[PDB]
RNA sequence: AUAUACCGCCAUCUUCAGCAAACCCUGAUGAAGGCUACAAAGUAAGCGCAAGUACCCACGUAAAGACGUUAGGUCAAGGUGUAGCC
């Protein structure tokens, strides 16, 4: 559609959190989980409403 | 020893699929997630109520496709469109199979309040990645 | 709501469209407790 | 039906005329008759020994040569009847020579380390459909430490006949066709590979002319 | 131990058109009688006692030199080679 | 009530490298054992370590760590055997 376009990649925010490993005791043993959630910008420029 | 999602080696005669042969430190390293939705990205809400529906649909269909479900399902989610994909064994008659598509499609359409579409796949035997 | 989720699955065993293994595990085990118990 | 050319060369006596590739004189001049010390003789080289000279055991070359009309004849028949012939030694001083002689003829060599269970455990070491050798020819019946080979037992466990060079210290017992002769001498086994090579390739070309004669008649 | 049950039957007696009936020849739901599912319930439970007794069967095992003593009990002939050679 | 019936999730040696099905050999066909590359009977799938990935690299740190031991911890996360109350 001849649309003037650029792309850039915003830096990612990886929001890791921790949890206990056994069901009972042992706070010296954790397992930690993460979300890698990534980004993308689709910076279009100067296009009509239709 | 940590026993979170492994099956344990016993002999040479125990077959196992690709997924449950893989330990949970391979979740995005060697596996895919079994269900796709827009919940855990930040900051998005509706990550919370969906997964207590996500756990029903693989506890619903474990019972309504009984004895024939090959491995776990794939519960894709496209806007207001819940896309269940499933590979199922070739053991039942197909007249039964076509019954519980439209049974479960319009009973899961009228529970989630969305449309739901099923895509079955037929394999003759359970696909085994490891003779452990 | 946990009635909405758990009573619909009660009737869908009653009409037999959903065959669950946990409550099968009771009503066969409860069969073999009432033979002696109770 | 192809049993006309199998049941002639069992009735004929020295059918390949193998009594021309040696006598005692060819065996003397390549030092077959020398054996080791009387210190390390075996018990069962005792018939095959002429005597000791200043304690050096001397091997009966008459009792050698009455074996080799009979030992080279049998390994001719094994080449005639298309059976698998395995050459083994562990000499390390003729180990080039044995394998090179297996290419000069059309049969087999194995002169390297013996993997445990080569004949008694063949079916898992290889595929399940393997034709194991039908005669084994030894050129050193001893091993690189001086005890008899692994494949003198596993030949007899697998019920394979075996012609073997036995020298004054070797064990003649489980191997069916002993050849009481030298094996440590570089002139001796150049001779021994010369008679064993030529006695099978003559025996091969006997097998070629007979079936062709049967192909025409 | 799932063996007895068929995928359409529940003890509210509903004969669905796709399950539990011969295929389409009925395409109408059919709530049964109180007696016919009562007989199916005793068609069910009389079927379960048979595979209960067929579990509880005393096989006339042969007996080598005394019973519960793996003495001169036989086995079968040896299994063949992987390329023929029956025994 | 019983973690001494368990599943589930773990601790721990483990800041290890071994466990091993299926064969074969030695043992006079005894429990058993099986090593020497100038190689003397072992071969091997499978699991683990290793590799590879993640983080900022090959480094390091995580993550990983089989078989088993301590009848280790938990019926009170949730299921659930057996007994027990209604
Ligand atoms: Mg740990
Ligand atoms: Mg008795
Ligand atoms: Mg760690
Ligand atoms: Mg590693
Ligand atoms: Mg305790
Ligand atoms: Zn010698």
């Amino acid at each position: 559609l001849g649309i003037s376009i650029k792309v850039h990649e915003p830096p990612r925010k990886i929001e890791r959190f921790t949890l206990l490993q056994s069901v009972h005791i042992y706070k010296k043993h954790r397992v930690q989980y993460e979300m890698r959630t990534l980004y993308r910008c689709l910076e279009l420029e100067h296009l009509t409403g239709s | 020893k940590n026993r979170a999602a492994r099956v344990r080696v016993s002999k040479g005669d125990k077959p196992v699929t690709y997924e449950e042969a893989h330990a949970p430190h391979y979740i995005a390293h060697r596996k895919g997630w079994l269900s796709l939705h827009t919940g855990n990205l930040d900051g998005e809400d509706h990550a919370a109520e969906r997964t207590v529906e996500d756990v029903f649909l693989r506890k619903f269909m474990w019972g309504t496709f009984p004895g024939c479900l090959a491995d776990q399902l794939v519960l894709k989610r496209r806007g207001n469109q819940l896309e269940i994909c499933a590979v199922v064994l070739r053991q039942l008659s197909p007249h039964k199979y076509y019954f519980l598509v439209g049974y479960s499609e319009t009973l899961l359409s009228y529970f989630y309040k969305c449309p739901v579409r099923l895509h079955l796949q037929t394999v003759p035997s359970k696909v085994v990645y490891k003779y452990l | 709501n946990h009635h909405t989720y758990a009573e619909l699955m009660q009737t869908l065993r009653f009409l037999g469209l959903y065959r669950d293994e946990h409550q099968d595990f009771m009503d066969e085990q409860k069969r073999l407790k009432k033979l002696r118990g109770k | 039906f192809n049993d006309k050319i199998l049941n002639e060369p069992l009735k004929h006596s020295d059918f390949f005329n193998v009594k021309e590739l040696f006598s005692v004189r060819s065996l003397f001049d390549a030092r077959v008759h020398l054996g080791h010390k009387a210190g390390c003789r075996h018990r069962f080289m005792e018939p095959y020994i002429f005597g000791s000279r200043l304690d050096h055991d001397i091997i009966d070359l008459e009792q050698t040569a009455t074996h080799l009309q009979l030992a080279l004849n049998f390994t001719a028949h094994m080449a005639y009847r298309k059976g698998i012939i395995l050459f083994i030694s562990r000499n390390r001083q003729f180990s080039y020579l044995i394998e090179n002689m297996a290419r000069d003829c059309g049969e087999y060599a194995h002169t390297r380390y013996f993997r445990g269970g080569m004949l008694t455990n063949a079916r898992l070491l290889f595929g399940p459909t393997v034709r194991l050798p039908d005669l084994i020819i030894f050129l050193h019946t001893l091993n690189n430490i001086f005890e008899p080979h692994v494949a003198v037992r596993d030949a007899a466990k697998m019920n394979i006949p075996t012609v073997g060079i036995v020298d004054t210290n070797c064990n003649p017992c489980l191997i069916t066709y002993p050849v009481p002769g030298n094996d440590d001498s570089p002139l001796a086994v150049h001779l021994y590979c010369r008679l064993f090579q030529t006695a099978i390739t003559r025996a091969k070309e006997k097998r070629q002319q007979v079936e062709a004669l049967y192909r025409l008649q | 131990l799932n063996r007895g049950q068929i995928i359409g039957e529940g003890r509210y007696g509903f004969l669905w058109p796709g399950l539990n009936v011969p295929l389409m020849k009925v395409q109408t739901i059919a709530q049964r009688s109180k007696e016919e599912q009562e007989k199916v319930e005793a068609d069910m439970i009389q079927q379960r006692e048979e595979w209960d007794r067929k579990k509880k069967m005393k096989v006339k095992r042969e007996r080598g030199w005394s019973g519960n003593s793996w003495g001169g009990i036989s086995l079968g002939p040896p299994d063949p080679g992987p390329c023929g050679e029956t025994y």
